């Protein structure tokens, strides 16, 4: 837009950082409710009536239809944890999102 | 009545018929638009244009070349189409004059518009223009000079002509450098006019001054896998054979047996046929083998075991240039090695240019072929450098063919205009007026040359006109300080072929455009 | 005398200023990805292919710039990536800045030809100056090589792993060249194999061969 | 090998300012423009580091005038210093090619006077 | 005034010229050229990283200097 | 606008102003030869120039002080 | 940069800003179009134009009068509007010269286009044109002759001027007839210049020579 | 001296182009007749003009071809004035049509 003339949109600065943190937070809030002996399961309906009940964070983030890249990153993170370890797929997503949140708080403080 | 403005329209839906004044109007405005477009690239201080095509690729070019500019524009005026084809033909005949012919035709048509406004028939104008073209041809031919006999003076003319051709182009930054290249590149041809022999490799990166003319030859092909990478005192077989699952040209031939054992025997026989082919090749006593076609894994292995560097997939151009630079014979049969001439070069190595490896032939035998490596900061810079080098090389080839030269810097145009003026003032009638207009267009060429630099075009063209009326037939523009000078001393000389072609093609196209009194367009397909 | 050349046409100046503005816009767009404290850009292709990067050549090639001058800056960064492989952002910033200066020069009423030639003069003098500043080095000076690699990595996301990837990046080059005779390097001799999983702390320098092709035998793996 | 941290750009700016003062004419203005244009890389490094670009670049110019031509922007300390102590070195070819290619592209772009829609 | 502008900064410049016309009745073109030049120079100053308010304050200071210098070199008729 | 070279003419008249103290040296727009405006009877009003400077500076201040815009942006009729 | 060819457009939807060369281009082509339109009506052998209005009435006029022709045309070029208003003002000031002034302005602008092409500033052009206007005014004034004293010579000048004015118009068929009419009609005013006093009744039928005062 | 001389020459060309057009409209050799007239007025025959009956040059005093000084002066001045105002234009800023 304007001087650049690139045929696309451009986010810059605190705006895009806030967007990335919002995306990661969204992904983490999807799965936060499925953590620990008191966590609960999720239904997922596949737009055709195909139903999937699950507590597995990697499964949940695989079935979702994500568009934001900062959220695709956390989905791939859960996938990688599921490939390399087999457990921790929810905790890793929550921890990555919280690290992003606090780190963006620090970057707002101009660290 | 009229074809269109008649009570009944006689045409299909979508066609049209521009009459006398409307036809000359469209013709003149289109031609003059084309001319005003392509000028400002004219002369040493000419500036480039951007060819931002709107296609699905959106190719981008930055050119000072009038021929490319006109080729790469969507024209809809028929007279403009005529001028476009004229510039294309100029680019085909010689390598220079593509902007000068266009501007000249446009100026002639501008003057013809002025004359038609004066209530002059567009037949009397063409008559006077033919007479003026004759007079100009004689003045040009009489002023031309030939120096092809004296080798040193001929070298001076070649250097000066290359300099004058590159002055207008992006290479004027390093004119002397590229001048030497261009001169050497045409002198390596040894009289031949084959410009396909001069290969130009454009390697992105580096400055334009990192460009050079390889003393040997360069090839952008690969060496085989288990085959050598360096060869001294290289004897070369240039070939156009199959060496790629080479099948007997009998096409009805088919292997029809009753046992896989026989299929395997026939496969082994095929391989033995390929091996015998490779052995016939090796009986030539070679270290390098270049094939126009591919070289499959088995002959590659055989050449590797034999210690022969087998370069594959060279093209028709690659093998022709190799034959020219090394002396070999492009061969497809090896049953009479005594008749196949081999190529020789003191060394074949692999060299790095930018990020790519190339085969370097040094110490070549003949040299009647060249490789120019063009370095640049942008692909647009590289393309424009190739176009400018092509201009210079084409002109130097045309001069080696015909050593006739004619001084530039507006000297030639002013001289022709002087001759036309002498003819005009002795002629009675409106043909004298059309001759005067011819002369005005000829004068408007150096006027534009001077304008493009920012000098007092009027003052300088007046000085030049006065000089050429006095008899100083060598007066021309000195564009360093912006004055008049001696083109013979400053080294501003052009190819007589190029200037004559400019004159004649411009006058001829203007003539054909001026004979038109009706434009009858048909319903466009679109 | 009196007055000079009227310059009856203004579109050339408009074109010059548009080119300068586009170039300066590109330069100021990527100015943020310069240096150790510079940050990365995400680029989502029309197909949706995401790319995070700090490389100027990659950034400019990946954002489908449309203005001609900006295209020329893209090609410029590519040429720097070829010739040096480092400096693809500095070169674009320098170009944008020289053009932004040409703005005020043109305004003063100087001809583009004079500006270009004077820039060539300054370029020759600057080549002289940089050559004077430089110090020679022997390729045996492994400390200088490690420091050059670390400097090259300080700008990139792999800078916390520089302690690991600087010695690998120097060993790799020092294994594919004869240090006594070498006048260049062919980086096709250095194969890079990107495999998902683990962390960047798991990168490895294999002196032998690595292949992604699968083994066909079952039971014979070693 | 050349120092980093914007030291070559700063030295370049300074010495071409001097060269420009020696080239009295209209080339002088253009050479001074080339210098002040090359002074933008250090300014950018400073801005991104989180420092005051104006003060940082003026301190750099002053220290390079004193004679410490290997002086640059230490983003670890946060100011100006001898940059070799942080071990910030880069090949001379990088800076030289950057300068050459940028200047060539600028000269090319200056020779343009029209745009056509082919 | 006759110019059909949609940019709010162009509207500010229209208001500026009209203001010069109201107070004085002459200079309506000098004011616009001068303001445009001041902003054109502020462009480079912001590029170098100075706070736009510091630019505005330096401009105010220099304007005071120029006004007093005008009072100084002035003549009487 | 008078065809002279801006930088050349301005630098020459600035140097002359500094050397021979004379704030009446300017641009010979009409090409009368002299650069002395006091001799050419080229005269402006002190309040005019002062108002130009003041208005330009104040509006440049209000413009540099703006760092956010929020237009309707609807592209309505 | 430029107002229109800037990264940001500063104008409302529908506006535009033609710059230096494009502005002179539109101006010169429009003025020269107006001039080439109104010429060919110039002089004794000038031919008339048809003013086939497209309104709901489709008014029809046949005129050799440049002022009427220019008033009755839909102009959209501003320079052409300037020339149109100029011819209207000529028709108001005096009753003749609207085509001579229009053609003259158009030819001056044609020559000015030629001069601008020669890389001349249109200030040097306007200066030289002012000097030329001075010289022309003096030459005209010096060549002018006055015969209002001699009554008979004044009558001859009046008859000759009326004849020269009607020569270009459709009345040149019966010029002498209408010449006498016009002269008598202006002499019956006895020095007054009130042209509202001269009533003209147009009665359809009869030949044009049946007209009388 | 100077390019003002060139602009004066163009002014003169337009003045000459008026009788040129007058002659064209009849079908005569406008160039020939205007050349004869220019030569006569350079010679000093300030009364030479076009005789449009036969298509020649003649004495306007005898043929009775006279105009009002008011009319010709106004023609000259208004034409030169409008050309001046049109030539001072270097920008046309149109507003969105109603
Ligand atoms: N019985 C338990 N008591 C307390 N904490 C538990 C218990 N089981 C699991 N947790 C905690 O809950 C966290 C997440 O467990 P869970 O959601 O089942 O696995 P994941 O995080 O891979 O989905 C673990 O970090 C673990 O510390
Ligand atoms: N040093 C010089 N002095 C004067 N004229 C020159 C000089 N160098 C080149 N020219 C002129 O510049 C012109 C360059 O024309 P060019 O752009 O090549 O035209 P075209 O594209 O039609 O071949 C030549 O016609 C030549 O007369
Ligand atoms: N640790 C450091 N401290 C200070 N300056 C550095 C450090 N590392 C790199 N630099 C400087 O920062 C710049 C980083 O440039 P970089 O973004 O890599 O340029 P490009 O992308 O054009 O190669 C280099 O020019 C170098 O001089
Ligand atoms: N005869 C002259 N000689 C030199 N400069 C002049 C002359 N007349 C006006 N100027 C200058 O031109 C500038 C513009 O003045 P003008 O266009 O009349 O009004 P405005 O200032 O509203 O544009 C003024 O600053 C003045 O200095
Ligand atoms: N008998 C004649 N011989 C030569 N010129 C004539 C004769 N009668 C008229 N004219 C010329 O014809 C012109 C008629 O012009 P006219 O169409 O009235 O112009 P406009 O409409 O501008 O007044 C006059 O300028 C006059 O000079
Ligand atoms: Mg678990
Ligand atoms: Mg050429
Ligand atoms: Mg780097
Ligand atoms: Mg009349």
């Amino acid at each position: 837009e304007g001087p650049l003339s690139v045929f696309g949109d451009r986010s810059t600065g605190e705006t895009i950082r806030s967007q990335n943190v919002m995306a990661a937070a969204s992904i983490a809030n999807i799965v936060k409710s499925s953590l620990g002996p008191v966590g609960l399961d999720k239904m997922l309906v596949d737009d055709i009536g195909d139903v999937t009940i699950t507590n597995d964070g990697a499964t949940i983030l695989k079935l979702l239809e994500v568009e934001h890249p900062a959220a695709k990153v956390l989905c791939e993170l859960a996938d990688l944890q599921d490939k390399e370890v087999g457990d921790g797929t929810t905790s890793v997503v929550i921890i990555a999102a919280e690290l992003l949140k606090n780190a963006d708080e620090l970057v707002k403080q101009k660290i | 009545a009229s074809l269109s403005l008649a009570p009944v329209n006689i045409f299909k839906a979508g066609a049209d018929e521009e009459r006398a004044e409307t036809a000359r109007l469209t013709s003149f405005i289109g031609a003059i638009a084309i001319g005003d477009l392509v000028k400002s690239t004219l002369g040493p201080k000419g500036m480039d244009k951007i060819l931002l095509s709107s296609g699905r690729d959106a190719s981008l070019m930055v050119t000072n070349d009038g021929a490319t500019i006109l080729k790469n524009i969507g024209v809809d005026n028929p007279a403009a189409k005529v001028l476009v084809d004229m510039s294309r033909v100029q680019d085909d005949e010689v390598g220079d004059g593509t902007t000068s012919v266009t501007v000249l035709a446009a100026e002639l048509l501008r003057e013809a518009e002025s004359l038609i406004a004066k209530k002059i028939h567009p037949q009397t104008i063409i008559a006077g223009w033919r007479e003026a073209t004759k007079a100009a041809r004689e003045a040009l031919l009489s002023s031309a000079v030939d120096h092809g006999s004296d080798e040193v003076k001929f070298r001076q003319d070649l250097m000066n002509i290359a300099g004058t051709t590159l002055s207008s182009k992006l290479l004027t930054h390093h004119k002397d450098h590229f001048t030497k290249l261009a001169v050497e590149a045409v002198l390596r041809l040894k009289g031949s006019g084959n410009l396909e022999a001069i290969h130009i490799i454009k390697k992105l990166g580096g400055s334009l001054a990192d460009s050079y003319l390889d003393e040997g030859f360069l090839l952008d092909k690969k060496i085989g896998v288990n085959q050598p990478k360096r060869i001294e005192n290289a004897k070369i077989l240039i070939a156009n054979t199959g060496m790629d699952t080479d099948k007997i040209k009998i096409f009805g031939s088919r292997v029809r047996v009753d046992s896989t054992a026989k299929v395997a025997e026939i496969e082994h026989a095929e391989k033995e046929k390929m091996k015998e082919k490779v052995e016939r090749i090796l009986k030539h006593g070679i270290n390098c083998f270049i094939n126009r076609q591919l070289i499959y894994n088995y002959p590659e292995q055989l050449f590797g075991a034999a210690g022969v560097m087998a370069i594959e997939h060279a093209d028709f151009a690659g093998v022709e240039r190799l034959a020219l630079v090394t002396g070999g014979e492009i061969a497809s049969t090896f049953d009479h090695p005594e008749l196949v001439k081999l190529g020789s070069c003191k060394l074949i190595e692999e060299v790095m240019i930018g990020e790519d490896k190339l085969i370097h032939f040094s110490g070549v035998a003949l040299g009647e072929a060249c490789t120019i490596v063009l370095r640049g900061a942008t692909q647009q810079i590289l393309d424009e450098a190739e176009r400018s080098l092509h201009d210079a090389l084409c002109v130097l080839a045309q001069t080696v063919k015909d050593s006739r030269t004619v001084y530039g810097g507006g000297c030639s145009e002013m001289l022709m205009a002087h001759a036309v003026t002498q003819l005009a003032n002795r002629t009675p009638g409106k043909e004298a007026v059309a001759m005067e207009s011819y002369a005005k267009a000829l004068r408007m060429l150096p006027t534009i040359i001077a304008d493009n630099a920012g000098y007092d075009s009027a003052d300088l063209v007046a000085q030049l006109r006065a000089a050429h009326s006095e008899g100083n037939t060598t007066a021309g523009l000195d564009m360093r300080e912006g004055t008049i000078g001696d083109m013979a001393i400053l080294g501003i000389t052009e190819s007589f072929q190029v200037k004559r072609q400019v004159l004649l093609s411009a006058a001829e196209a203007a003539e054909v455009i001026l004979r038109v009194d009706n434009i009858i367009k048909a319903a466009p397909r679109k | 005398r009196g007055k000079g050349a009227y310059q009856d046409r203004d579109k050339p100046a408009q074109i010059r200023f548009s080119n300068i503005s586009a170039a300066k816009a590109v330069a100021d767009a990527i100015r943020t990805s310069l240096g150790p404290k510079g940050m990365d850009k995400m680029i989502q292709d029309g197909k949706g292919d995401v790319t995070i990067t700090n490389d100027g050549a990659t950034i400019l090639k990946q954002m489908q710039v449309l203005h001609p001058a900006a295209r020329m800056l893209v090609e410029l960064s590519k040429a720097q990536d070829i010739e040096a492989g480092d400096g693809t952002t500095s070169v674009v910033i320098i170009a944008g800045s020289l053009l932004d200066s040409c703005t005020k020069l043109l305004q003063k009423g100087i001809h583009p030809t004079i500006i270009s030639e004077s820039f060539q003069k300054a370029l020759e003098k600057g080549i002289e100056i940089l050559t004077d500043m430089s110090r020679p080095v022997e390729l045996s000076d492994r400390e200088t090589l490690l420091n050059s690699a670390t400097t090259s990595l300080n700008s990139k996301v792999v800078s916390q792993y520089s302690s690991l990837l600087s010695p690998m990046s120097v060993n790799a080059v020092m294994k594919v060249i004869d240090p006594a005779t070498a006048t260049s390097v062919d980086l096709r001799d250095i194969k890079i194999v990107k495999k998902l999983g683990g962390t960047i702390d798991d990168c490895e320098l294999v002196e032998g061969l690595v292949l992604t092709q699968k083994v066909s035998n079952s039971g014979i793996t070693r | 090998l050349i120092a980093g941290g914007g030291a070559p750009e700063i030295e370049l700016a300074l010495r071409l300012t001097e060269y420009s003062r020696t080239l009295s004419g209209m080339e002088s203005y253009c050479v001074r423009a080339f210098a002040d244009a090359m002074e933008v890389i250090p300014s950018t490094l400073a801005e991104n580091a989180g420092l005051n670009p104006i003060s940082t670049v003026t301190e750099l110019r002053n220290r390079h005038a004193q004679g410490e031509k290997t002086a640059g922007i230490n983003v670890r300390k946060g100011g100006i210093s001898n940059i070799l102590e942080e071990l910030v070195v880069q090949p001379l070819l990088v800076s030289v090619s950057a300068l050459t290619l940028a200047t060539e592209t600028v000269r090319s772009i200056l020779k343009i006077d029209d745009v056509v829609n082919t | 005034s006759m110019m059909d502008v949609d940019h709010q900064i162009a509207k500010l410049m229209v208001e500026l010229s009209k203001s010069q016309d109201d107070e004085i009745g002459d200079g309506t073109t000098g004011v616009v050229v001068l303001a445009g030049a001041l902003l054109e120079e502020a462009e480079q100053l912001l590029d170098r990283g100075i706070h736009p308010i510091r630019i505005a304050d330096g401009y105010e200071q220099a304007a005071r200097v120029a006004i007093e210098h005008l009072d100084k070199i002035s003549d009487s008729v | 606008n008078s065809g002279m070279n801006p930088i050349q003419t301005m630098t020459e008249v600035r140097a002359r102003q500094v050397k021979e103290m004379n704030p009446a040296l300017g641009i010979d727009c009409l090409h009368k030869g002299t650069n002395d405006m006091k001799q050419q009877h080229v005269i402006e009003t002190l309040i005019g120039k002062k108002q130009q400077i003041s208005l330009a500076t104040q509006m440049v201040r209000m413009i540099l002080k703006i760092d956010d815009i929020r237009k309707p942006g609807e592209s309505e009729e």
